């Protein structure tokens, strides 16, 4: 008897959530850790703007967004719903990213 | 001594012609800069700049908002089949996409 | 101590805005994809320009250099009102001197 | 003092929730599980590169600090034009 | 008596193709074909004959690459054969199509 | 009397079968759906269009009636399809 | 009095510095160009047409063949993966394309040559 | 007229860069005409990021400073060492002819 929604349903509603807002879906904080983190790896003791590390963020959720967009046309495109690894691998492909 | 008129206002532009003009001379796009295209130039940007705003007003509107924001200028801009174009390789940040579910991922019913 | 001059398009944006929607106004971010925008396509004709009169063997970038920019840049209706409007916009500025 | 900065391997931290919800507004209905470690690798491949160009933005201009104008030219480069952090 | 299966010489001529570098389009159908699209844009317009040439070594290049792109769309659904939604779908992916 | 020149159609299909089947074979294709010829012809007329669209425009630029090698050389570049071996 | 010393013998060079620096000045790059921009720049494109003519060279050599030609510059470009990114969104006209058919296009069937 | 005007091109150094990598090859006038496409494509490049640096730091001139910046941003790694290798040695070598 409790209530519960048929799979798909929730998901369906988060795309519509999430596609009516801008906010950024990565939390704040774990991100500019990362940039930092990468940021070592070619020069040392380096600080940031803070909009550096919010144009960075706004810029990699775009294009992950972008990405799964393409990487859901090639689930579709093999007669699928759930997206896997060489969706991806094939968008970044034919995107000319990757050999 | 006559008296100072802009160029904007000869041209009846709003943009500013005269700043073109010396960005032109100072970004290095050639030696030399006729006087026809900063006028140009800036009328261009002027039409281009009307636009989106003409298009993203409209959108501000249907979100019953007296002010645009950049997801206003984002609905605009890639419902606008041209503007899309123009703009196919560039992030508008705080932007969002458009809403699109694909067919298949819907339910039957 | 004052801050260093950075210039922007912002004070043309509002003057168009007021005349395409005069009830409408625009916040910050918006301003700044605005200007991003006109940066950009300032750019782009004038790189585009800069080639044209480079490969035709001429040392001046004129009106008919940034049309021609425009012509290949912009997508057809959208060329077309800028092309009328720039040829407008030259022919007034003309006349008046 | 000094205060090091830690690599604590925050990769992690591009949690499989916020992947999850990326995915949503690209419009995926339903993810693999292995979708969550092959985004990590493809968001970290996608910062190093623009981390790297900007860097190189900020060496150049004898700089400690990484500006949004260095983002902004890197992403220019690489062909991700970014319109709100000036330029 | 003698025939090959369906595949064999499709292989081969693959392998033919991909060993050689001549323009694969006739020549002189490529060049009406130039001269006709050309008509919508400026009427009574020459041609070098190297821009033909040019055109058509970018084409062909552009067609070529395509091809290996559909291909694997093909594939990547489980199929050998390439269909006008392989086409579409790289188109797509590439940014060339909406 | 003097005539200038006169009207050519659908030339599209000289882009044959087997020409089509050639440029897929180089791209590795080994069999062929039967729709993919038309299709490929639609694809090659939209490239052919943009690029000598672009061609054409540096022409007029140039006030020239005859277009050339670095016309499509240039227009190409913009298309970003950069071409060596024409003169780039 | 004392004459004839070409800037490119001075640094060691087979490519023009002079031109270079003269195509850096009226190119519209920027309003001054110091002395070490042509003589650097000049070095990297000689140094990487060194590579490319090395490798397509040894090409023209597996071919038995004295004379560079397309193919040669393609494949040597193209098996070279970072000489491939560099010139990635760039087409060799008479080049062709390097030999490949995917794996699932094959029969699976070996049983061989003498 | 009589005498067609003169179109500048790499040829001749691109053959003296041929001759110390291979003394006994040549190169035929589409190859050649590939390898000045090449030289004049990454010119451009260089050049261009090079101006953009010198005017994104409000710097009228470029240096050799510029090119090697543009050169690690423009060349991939192992490429973009040696690269920079080059060009420092060719620098150095000019300035101790003096
Ligand atoms: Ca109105
Ligand atoms: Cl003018
Ligand atoms: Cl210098």
């Amino acid at each position: 008897k409790p209530h519960r929604y048929r799979p798909g349903t929730v998901a369906l509603r988060e795309i519509r959530r999430y596609q009516k807002s801008t906010e950024l879906l990565i939390r704040k904080l774990p991100f500019q850790r990362l940039v930092r983190e990468i940021a070592q790896d070619f020069k040392t003791d380096l600080r940031f703007q803070s909009s550096a590390v919010m144009a960075l963020q706004e810029a990699c959720e775009a294009y992950l967004v972008g990405l799964f967009e393409d990487t859901n046309l090639c689930a579709i495109h093999a007669k699928r719903v759930t997206i896997m690894p060489k969706d991806i691998q094939l968008a970044r492909r034919i995107r000319g990213e990757r050999a | 001594r006559a008296k100072a008129k802009t160029r904007s206002s000869r041209a009846g532009l709003q943009f500013p012609v005269g700043r073109v003009h010396r960005l032109l001379r100072k970004g290095n796009y050639s030696e030399r800069v006729g006087a026809g295209a900063p006028v140009y130039l800036a009328a261009v940007l002027e039409y281009l700049t009307a636009e989106i705003l003409e298009l993203a007003g409209n959108a501000a509107r249907d979100n019953k908002k007296t002010r645009i924001i950049p997801r206003h200028l984002q609905l605009a801009i890639r419902n606008d089949e041209e503007l899309n174009k123009l703009l196919g390789r560039v992030t508008i940040a705080q932007g969002g996409v458009l809403p699109n579910i694909q067919a298949v991922l819907l339910p039957k019913k | 101590r004052k801050r260093s001059r950075k210039e922007s398009y912002s004070i043309y944006v509002y003057k168009v805005l007021k005349q395409v929607h005069p009830d409408t106004g625009i916040s910050s971010k918006a301003m700044g994809i605005m200007n991003s925008f006109v940066n950009d396509i300032f750019e782009r004709i004038a790189g585009e320009a800069s080639r044209l009169a480079h490969y035709n063997k001429r040392s001046t970038i004129t009106s008919r250099e940034i049309q021609t920019a425009v012509r290949l840049l912009l997508p057809g209706e959208l060329a077309k009102h800028a092309v009328s409007e720039g040829t407008k916009a030259v022919t007034k500025y003309t006349s008046a001197k | 003092k000094r205060h090091r900065k830690v690599l604590r391997d925050n990769i992690q931290g591009i949690t499989k929730p916020a992947i999850r919800r990326l995915a949503r507004r690209g419009g995926v209905k339903r993810i693999s599980g292995l979708i969550y470690e092959e985004t990590r690798g493809v968001l970290k491949v996608f910062l190093e590169n623009v981390i790297r160009d900007a860097v190189t933005y900020t060496e150049h201009a004898k700089r400690k600090t990484v500006t949004a104008m260095d983002v902004v030219y890197a992403l220019k480069r690489q062909g991700r034009t970014l319109y709100g952090f000036g330029g």
